[PDB]
């Protein structure tokens, strides 16, 4: 039962690991891609975006 | 032969003749079930 157990854990702090990674990755990215686009000029302002 | 080899002579013995065996065996088979306890829960009192 203490090998199971530890193998549970184990399991459980992979599927949390790679949870967390794969939520690190999408932030940053959403971040990014939110900085990147964004407000753009109206077309009376300028003719270009 | 006792003294020298005392295999043959002397048959099988409970684990329980030897002083203390029984409770080191104890010992060691709780630490590892509680080692493997704490990792999913149930707090139990530390062995040392």
């Amino acid at each position: 039962s203490a090998i199971s157990n530890v193998i549970d854990w184990f399991n459980s702090l992979l599927n949390f690991q790679d949870t967390t990674t794969s939520n690190q990755i999408n932030q940053q990215n959403f971040q990014i891609a939110t900085l990147a686009s964004g407000i753009k000029k109206q077309q009376w302002e300028c003719r270009y975006s | 032969k006792l003294l020298s080899d005392p295999a043959s002579v002397i048959g099988p013995l409970a684990q329980s003749m030897i002083t203390g065996l029984t409770g080191a065996l104890g010992n060691l088979n709780t630490a590892i079930n509680q080692i493997g306890d704490v990792l999913v829960g149930t707090v139990v009192t530390p062995i040392n």
